[PDB]
Formats: structure tokens, sequence, C-alpha cells
């Protein structure tokens, strides 16, 4: 198609000149344009100098990219007849890459890791001095397994089912097959994970392109990597810890001191780089980010052993306790911060380079290491390390007091995120960003500074397919402006408003999507609504997102809304834009061809953290006041805006309510203001039209 | 705790508990004001405190936040060690090898200071107070 053969053709001249590109790419239609425009510029230069780097924000954008790939490699070998060197590696989820615990374990939490530490280890002990190795090991770093895969693709589920056929353990099959270079698809929280992407970062050798999906969210996953709240309870833990390693020292200095003696030289020889330069295969703990914090020269305590280490470290976390016993209302600068700690006990701004290297080395005298105690102590040291460095736009602060009881909480505000993204410009170029749910561009270059090209979306056709009305008139226009606050005012207006959702859900029974700006109304008109005849007529049965996000709840939500609309049924799915689960898999009358959205999107405000990025933005870039009640709701808007759109051959209506819409930009700019009462009607020609023209215009 | 602060007053939680406690640094024991106020002004005797026999001298207290007695035995002597050996030898030309090896002496002190060993090491260590004073009277 010739409106995405420009975006192919933009994606190649951006590709052979500029070392970044801002590329705007239509809903629906843009996902399978750069995965071919990627693979033929390779083909073009020699097969295999660059490779694709894809970088999604869920997972199930990661496994439309597998079958899409799968798709690319069946393409290839389908028009040509010859085999070449195939790619495709699957990066997912630890849990989900893991064969062990479902077979004595029977869980899918966040230690599966540990656990694959504990046989690493056991397989470690039974090649050095002496639990089994595993299910099966020692033959996953062998030749045969690394043509595996460029041999024949086997990517997540068919890694999962061959390695469930060959006897074998995806996660070193993986592991190792970062250094093959093949296509990795793995999401935004590895590339910059300050645990995750030094060692990806080591393993890739850099020198590739860069794929930014649906980079909108850059933002916030930088503002993800760090915030740490402590509340109260990480003090009783770092309490037991410290106890627990008070106990630790009392049995290497009880009967087996020798080794403690022994690793101390070789930290005093050969510090922090021999440290890690000798262990293998062992497991590390947190940092932040060493390629980004450039601290070499690591003295371990002054050249000190672990009652020193354990008698600060008691002395650091008691230091803590007595600062988040205060008042209420307080702010900290992390400069004035340590200069009281400094104040309070002398410690240096060292701690750090004490934490990573202590950590290490208590791991290399425990061999029954409890979790709780040592995840505290991760975390204090995490504390540690970014009270000692990175200062320039971080900002402690403490949670006031609002009972008072439920209260002691102490939050770290990370610092700009340009830093954070910075070292993939230096390790990189051509680095390709397109993302559908992005307008106007500009807050990019401006927000994130760094030196790139523009281009927008220019694909627009068809226009009598895509009905994009928007409704202004509620029939009173009195919930447009009570549905804007932040706390509901006017309970009857509210019902008014949610009758008004039953007569248009009367109207269009044709599967309807609802996403609300908080949970706040829906318990409120979910409560008691004196009404229910649209669950009793035409939806059968309603679909509700749990305030608290269930996995298994919103997968039989998701499953139960494919067999609703499979059984000529349809069901209200009222859910969030700001929740989770933001979706993306449509082309199908399965899903929502109504979408309905309650008002516009909008941020809870009256928060430390939204003053403090407030303040910190103002003085950036002096968008106060402006950007972050329009450019946040927008992305939140075009979060649900995307769902509509599901290719041309598809049609579909999302009505926004409040006539503020108009103040912000939108995909595909044809939007008429009327009603909603006289939208009942338009849709409900709508609804024949778009059954009519597809015959015709084809 | 809230069931210990005094062997007279361990419980004035419902007695609207506005007096302090405070701690003599030569018995780490909790001593409500009404109790101490007579204690050092009947003369410097030591403190019923679970049969205590350390004598309480008159004034030099001192307000605590509570860190454990072991924690703040080790900063006092610890800040008290730190300004004995004062920066001596320290940044006179930016080595770190040295300084290193001497804050790990300093250090030692200190830990031998706060575990007692068997009162030998300690002594020493004191007359090493006494020379290093010597050092920078001259
Ligand atoms: S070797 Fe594989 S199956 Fe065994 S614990 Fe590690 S990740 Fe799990
Ligand atoms: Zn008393
Ligand atoms: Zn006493």
């Amino acid at each position: 198609y010739p409106e995405q053969y420009n975006y192919m053709c933009d994606i190649k001249k951006t590709l052979d000149v500029g070392g970044n590109s801002i590329l705007e790419m239509p809903s629906g239609t843009g996902k399978t344009v750069s995965l071919l425009s990627l693979t033929i510029a390779y083909q073009m230069h020699y097969p295999e100098h660059r490779k694709i780097i894809y970088c999604s924000r869920t997972m199930s954008e990661i496994e439309k990219a597998l079958v899409e790939l799968e798709n690319l490699m069946d393409y290839r070998t389908k028009e040509l007849g010859y085999q070449e060197d195939f790619r495709g590696l699957g990066l997912t989820s630890r849990k989900n890459l893991c064969l062990h615990p479902e077979v004595s374990k029977e869980r899918k939490g966040t230690v599966v890791d540990e656990k694959c530490r504990r046989m690493t280890n056991g397989q470690a002990k039974r090649k050095l001095e002496e639990v089994e190795l595993c299910e099966y090991h020692e033959n996953l770093y062998n030749i045969e397994v690394e043509d595996y895969l460029p041999k024949g693709v086997f990517s997540f589920e068919k890694l999962l089912k061959y390695c469930e056929e060959k006897t074998l353990c995806p996660y070193f099959i993986v592991r190792r097959m970062i250094s093959l270079c093949n296509i990795i698809i793995y999401s935004y929280h590895y590339l910059l994970d300050p645990k995750i992407a030094e060692r990806v970062s080591n393993e890739v050798s850099k020198d590739s392109i860069v794929i930014f999906d649906e980079a909108h969210n850059i933002d916030n996953v930088c503002i993800e990597s760090l915030s740490l709240d402590l509340t109260t309870d990480a003090l009783r833990r770092a309490t037991r810890g410290a106890n627990a390693l008070d106990e630790r020292i009392s049995e290497v200095r009880k009967v087996d001191s020798q080794k403690l003696q022994d690793e101390y030289e070789k930290l005093v020889q050969g510090l922090x780089x021999x440290x890690x330069x000798x262990x293998x295969x062992x497991x590390x703990x947190x940092x932040x980010x060493x390629x980004x914090x450039x601290x070499x020269x690591x003295x371990x305590x002054x050249x000190x052993r672990a009652e020193h280490f354990v008698s600060f470290l008691k002395r650091l976390i008691e230091y803590l306790k007595t600062r988040m016993k205060v008042l209420h209302v307080i702010s900290e600068t992390p400069k004035s911060f340590l200069q009281h700690l400094k104040q309070l006990t002398f410690i240096e701004r060292k701690p750090l380079r004490f934490c990573s290297e202590r950590l290490s080395l208590l791991v290399r005298t425990l061999e029954v290491t409890e979790v709780e105690d040592f995840t505290a102590l991760k975390d204090i040291a995490t504390f540690a390390t970014l009270i000692s460095t990175y200062e320039e736009g971080f900002l402690l602060i403490i949670e006031p007091y609002e009972i008072a009881v439920p209260n002691p909480i102490m939050r770290f505000t990370c610092l700009d995120a340009s830093i954070a993204i910075k070292p993939v410009f230096e390790r990189f170029s051509s680095v390709i960003i397109t993302s559908g749910t992005i307008s106007p561009l500009d807050m990019y270059p401006r927000m994130l500074n760094f030196k790139t090209v523009l281009q927008k979306s220019y694909a627009m056709t068809l226009a009598k397919k895509s009905f994009l009305p928007m409704i202004i008139t509620k029939g009173s226009d009195q919930v447009a402006i009570s549905s804007r606050f932040e706390i509901r005012n006017d309970p009857s207006i509210v019902r008014n408003y949610g009758s008004m959702l039953v007569e248009f859900a009367k109207i269009t029974p044709d599967g309807m999507v609802v996403f609300f700006p908080s949970y706040l109304y829906m318990e409120s008109i979910v409560s008691m609504w004196q009404t229910m005849g649209i669950l009793d007529e035409v939806w059968k049965h309603k679909l509700i997102l749990v305030e608290t996000p269930d996995a298994q709840e919103t997968s039989l939500a998701l499953e139960t809304y494919r067999k609703a609309c499979s059984n000529g049924r349809g069901a209200i799915l009222l859910s969030v834009a700001r929740g989770k689960v933001s979706e993306g898999i449509d082309f199908d009358h399965q899903y929502g061809r109504t979408v309905l959205m309650i008002g516009i999107p909008f941020q809870y405000t009256e928060s430390r953290i939204l003053k403090a990025r407030l303040e910190f933005m103002r003085e950036n870039y002096r968008i106060r006041e402006n950007d972050f009640l329009s450019f946040d709701a927008m992305r939140h808007a075009a979060q649900c805006l995307g769902r509509v759109l599901r290719g041309k051959d598809d049609y579909g209506v999302m009505v926004l309510a409040d006539r503020r819409f108009s103040r912000k930009r939108s995909q595909l700019p044809k939007w008429i203001a009327q009603g909603l009462s006289d939208a009942d009607l338009n849709l409900s020609t709508d609804m024949a039209i778009s059954n009519t023209k597809q015959f015709l215009r084809t | 705790e809230n069931k210990d602060m005094c062997p007279i007053c361990k419980t004035d939680r419902y007695l609207s508990p506005d007096v302090k406690f405070l701690v003599n640094p030569e018995c780490y024991h909790r001593i409500c004001e009404s109790c101490v106020d007579r204690i050092f002004s009947l003369g410097p005797a030591q403190c019923p405190y679970k049969g205590c026999d350390k004598i309480l001298r008159k004034n030099k207290f001192k307000t605590q936040i509570f860190d454990d007695v072991e924690v703040e035995k080790e900063v006092d002597i610890r800040k008290r060690v730190f300004n004995v050996f004062n920066k001596t030898i320290d940044d006179f030309n930016g080595d770190l090898v040295e300084y290193n090896k001497y804050l790990e002496e300093v250090e030692d002190i200190i830990y031998k200071l706060d575990h007692g060993i068997d009162v030998a090491k300690t002594e020493e260590k004191l007359r090493t107070y006494e020379e290093l004073n010597k050092q920078l009277i001259m």
C-alpha cells in the first residue's frame, strides 16, 4: 500500500542518514512496516551488520512481534525457496521462560530467579567441592544449542515446547543467545533496568538499531526506574536483616573465618573489579547502572571487613528510622540530607562503593540466604547508592502524616529522564522511534532534549469508514462539568449521567467498551444505579475491571468478552485508562465496535510527586500548569483512540465527552461536535452506511 | 520501652508522661526527671536500676533518640577517638593506601574499645591517646 510505502521510504532514509527519527505511524496499520523495512535494510547493506532491537511496553506486543516476525520468515522463505540464517530470539518473563517452577513450585511469583540461582549454585557446588544440578544442564552451552536457533526459529512458545521435548532449559539458551545477536524482543523495563541493563548492555555488545515501539510512556518508564516508598515495615525488615547479619557474623567468626579473610585479601588487593572479575554464574545485587555511574576504584570500607560494615549499617538504618520519625510535612534536599547524616556520623559519600562490594562479599560467604532480610538489605543498599550519588534533579521527600499511624513513609524522587536515556545515543545510531499515540509530536523534542527529525502521519483516506464524532450536549450539559472534578459532586447528576450511559448502551447493543478517568465514578455508579435493564436485555452480563486488577481476573474478563461477542451477546467493559492492560489486539468484530469515554482523562493532583516534577519541569522547560493536564490526558485518551482504529477494512465509533477535547489534538483530525441524542440516530445510520459502503468500495 | 524507663516510674503513660528520661553515660540506664534530680541532688550515688552499682554523677546528661546502647556507645567512642586521632597523616599528601590503612587501625582501636577484649589492649589504646594528645600539643 502506498501510504505505508511512504513510511517505508522514511524509515529507509532515516536509517541511512539520521541517527534518530520521530516517526508517527497510524494506529493499526503501522506494525508490519518497520519489521520488514529493517530486515530489507539489513539485506541491502550486507546480511549481518545491524540487528533489530525491538522494544515494546507490554508482552502482548512482544508476542505480536514474534508471530509477525514468523510471518516475515515464511514470507521470505516462500517467495525465494532459499534458506538463510534465521533470527528471532524471544526474551520474555523469567517465570514464563522456565520449566521447573511449574513441576514442583507451582508458583508464578518474582522469586523464580532465586530458585534458579539455587540450581546454578548447585551446579557450581557440584563442580567445585562436591541440591541436584536441576532438570537438565551442562549441555546448554554447546554448539548444537547455539545452532538450534539460526537453523530453526524457536522463540518463546516454540522455545518452551522445544525445550520441553529436547529436555533443555530455555533461560541459559536465551542468555547464551543474547551474544548471538539475534532479533531480541524485550520491553523498556529491560533496556533501562538498574540490574538487567548492565548485563544486556555487555552481551549485545552495542552496534545495532534500536526500535522504540509505542514510545509514549518513555517518561513513565524513566520515572518508574526510581521512587521506592519506605513504609515503616522496611525498617523492621532492615532490623531483622541486621540481626541476621550479626548472626552470620557470629557464624563466620565462630569456626570458619579463613574464607572471609581470603576474600578480604582479594578485596584489599583487587577490589570490586577483581571480585566481579573472578566470580562467574553467581547471583548479583542491585546497582545504580554502572555504565551511567562511572565510578571505579571501589575501596571496601576504607579497607575494612564485615563487622564494621554491619556496624555502620546499623547506624545507617537507625539514622533512617530517626529521619522517618518526624512531625508530618518535610521535604529533603539530597545534599542537605547527606550533610545532616555527616553531622550525625561520618560515613563520607562512599557508602555506594561500600554496598556494591559488601553485598557481594556476604553473597560469597552465604550458603543459606534468607530472602526478606537480603531483600531489605538490597533496598537500604539502593537508598545508600542513591543518597551517595545522583543528586541533580533527585529530591528526597517524606510523605506527610495523615491519619497518626499509617504514615512513616519516605520516597525518593528521581532525576532528569534525559540522563537515563542518554547512553543509547553514544552506544547506537539510527534509533527509530515509532508511536501511534503521539499528537502533537513536539513534546518529545521539547521534553527530553535530543536532536532528531520529525515525521508526522501522512495517511488519511476513506473518512466514511472512520466515524469520529464527539458528544458535547448530554441533554442538559450538566454531567460534563461534574464529571471533571477529582472528587465527584452531586451524586444525582452522576446518576443521570449513568442513565445516559444506559440509554446510549441500549441504542447501540454491539460490543461496548467504556473508559473512565478513575475508579471512583465506577464504584459510585456500581453501588446503587437504580437501573439494570442493559444487563437484562442487551448485554446479558457486564465486565468490570477491578480497582485492584488481577491477572487471572482480567484474562477471564477478556476471554469472557471474546466468547460473549462470539455468541451474539456483547458486554460492556468498564475499564480505566489509567489502570492496567492498555490492550492493542483488535482487527475483528469481537472488540467493541463502539467505544465510550467518560469525559477526558485526569491525573491525580494534590500529590507531592506532581508538585516536585511540576516545579522541576517548570525550571527545565517552563511548561508549568499547561502540559500536565493536556499531554498526559492526551496520551491516556489516545490509548483509547488506538483501540478503535484497526485497519481500513473495519469501522468503529468513539464518543468523547467534554468540550475541552477541542483544546487537544487527535489522530485523524476529522471530528464533528453535536449532542448525544443526535449521535444516537447518527450512529444508528452509521451502523448501516458502514455495512453498505464495504461491497461498494470493493 | 513503654514498660521500663525508671525502676520507680516504669509506667507513667497514664500519669501524663511530661517528664523526660535521662541516661548517664556511665550507666546507660533510663531514669525519670523527678528521680534523677533527687539522685544527683542528694549526692553522686548509684542508681537502683535493677541493682545498678555504677555511680551516677551530677549533670553531664544527654538526650537519646534511641539507637541501641551498642551503636550509641560505638558512635560516642567513635567520635571521641576520631577527635583524639584528629587528621594526623591523613590528607598530608594525597595517598590512598596508607590513609585507608591508618583508618583501618583507628577503626580497629574503636572496635577493641567497644568490645573491651580483656581490659589489656584498651589500656594500650589509652596510652596511644595520651601519646597522640602529646603530639597534638607539640
Ligand atoms: S536451570 Fe532452568 S529450569 Fe533450572 S532453575 Fe534455572 S531457569 Fe529454572
Ligand atoms: Zn522515677
Ligand atoms: Zn546505672
